[PDB]
């Protein structure tokens, strides 16, 4: 089996600093990248940056430049997002996708941490 | 950047028909636009991607064409049990972009 | 309005050097300001025009041509310089007027393993003119007896692949180059 685990339904207040899991198993964990997409309710999907799964470099999207990061702790297959100083405008679920450095298609496959704040 | 604008809105259709959504780039994304569909409540699940070619294991009753900034996926038999917000994506330039969405509703 | 510099610059797949991807960029307001003060490239080095006093020179014609080579070989793009990427897959002529931008991309284009994608032509019985793409595949033949259609004895298939690892040196690693030819 080749699925991605996610952290369950976070939940905290506007202003803590909070780490999603996705967690591999079934492929070569190195072989793809680990795009990190969110969905906001009422919108669409938004990418939100890789992290090449032999550094660790976390190259964010031009929008999502700031108070997000992504903690690979490889040799673990585990590939964590870590939102930081959490607003009240990220109400919203953030999936991991497994999608490589060659394809960038992702099968977005992440259960959906569905991150609520008031 | 690119603003993928992808239409109608919401377009109804009814059983064991053939519906077309369309999805128009901004600027090129010459031939790569991923499809996708999105039950409410689910994690997206890839159904074209490349806008031609199909994912294995897919229900084949839908396959994508297109290129340029012109592509789409038509439903060759719908069943009613879809219902999915299906989204447009584009894979040449940075960002990968999305499309909000055209949610498929029965009569 | 303004120049295209993001379908070529921020873009998923630079091309293969073999199969160098050119676009004409015209009729519209350049600004090579973001590219030179952009620290992500490491060999500007602009041969003919100044790097420094480049945005108000209005060029007529602007060719962003893109690949991808080995690490070591950025200097094989530069206008004289000789060798596998000049000779055997693209040449910057003599006098080239304009830049040679390139960073050296490991997380984007290198693979545990290999990205094979990245290709290079090496033996060729022509060495290319200014500004050519020989796509072709031939059997390159060298010995004597012609194989024709089959790879074997002193027989050697041209397009033969850089297959890029992130572990490799920062020579052997994969470089995104934009050479940006101006009139
Ligand atoms: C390709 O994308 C690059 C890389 O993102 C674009 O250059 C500029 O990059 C910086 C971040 O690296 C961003 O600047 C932004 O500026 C706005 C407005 O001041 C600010 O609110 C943001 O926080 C951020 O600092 C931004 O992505 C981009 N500049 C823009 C468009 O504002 C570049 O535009 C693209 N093309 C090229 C020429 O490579």
């Amino acid at each position: 089996q080749v699925q991605l685990v996610q952290s369950g339904s976070e939940l905290k207040k506007p202003g803590a600093s909070v780490k999603v899991s996705c967690k591999a198993s079934g492929y070569t964990f190195t072989d793809y990248g680990m795009n990190w997409v969110r969905q906001a309710p009422g919108q669409g999907l938004e990418w939100m940056g890789w992290i090449n799964t032999y550094s660790g470099e976390p190259t964010y999207a031009d929008d999502f430049r700031g108070r997000f990061v992504f903690s690979l702790d490889t040799s673990v297959s585990t590939a964590y997002l870590q939102i930081c100083s959490l607003k009240a405008e990220d109400t919203a679920v953030y999936y991991c996708a497994r999608g490589g450095n060659w394809d960038w298609y992702f099968d977005v496959w992440g259960q959906g941490t569905l991150v609520t704040v008031s | 950047d690119i603003q993928m604008t992808q239409s109608p809105s919401s377009l109804s259709a009814s059983v064991g028909d053939r519906v077309t959504i369309t999805c128009r780039a901004s600027q090129s994304v010459s031939n790569f636009l991923h499809w996708y569909q999105q039950k409410p409540g689910k994690a997206p699940k890839l159904l074209i991607y490349y806008a031609s070619q199909s994912i294995s294991g897919v229900p084949s009753r839908f396959s994508g064409s297109g290129s340029g900034t012109d592509f789409t996926l038509t439903i060759s038999s719908l069943q009613p049990e879809d219902f999915a917000t299906y989204y447009c994506q584009q894979s040449n330039t940075w960002p990968l972009t999305f499309g909000q969405g055209t949610k498929l509703e029965i009569k | 309005n303004l120049c295209p510099f993001g379908e070529v610059f921020n873009a998923t797949r630079f091309a293969s050097v073999y199969a160098w991807n050119r676009k004409r960029i015209s009729n519209c307001v350049a600004d090579y300001s973001v590219l030179y003060n952009s620290a992500s490239f490491s060999t500007f080095k602009c041969y003919g025009v100044s790097p420094t006093k480049l945005n108000d020179l209005c060029f007529t014609n602007v060719y962003a041509d893109s690949f991808v080579i080995r690490g070591d070989e950025v200097r094989q793009i530069a206008p004289g310089q000789t060798g596998n990427i000049a000779d055997y897959n693209y040449k910057l002529p003599d006098d080239f007027t304009g830049c040679v931008i390139a960073w050296n991309s490991n997380n984007l284009d290198s693979k545990v393993g290999g990205n094979y994608n990245y290709l290079y032509r090496l033996f060729r019985k022509s060495n290319l003119k200014p500004f050519e793409r020989d796509i072709s595949t031939e059997i390159y033949q060298a010995g004597s007896t012609p194989c024709n259609g089959v790879k074997g004895f002193n027989c050697y298939f041209p397009l033969q692949s850089y297959g890029f690892q992130p572990t490799y040196g920062v020579g052997y690693q994969p470089y995104r180059v934009v050479v940006l030819s101006f009139e």
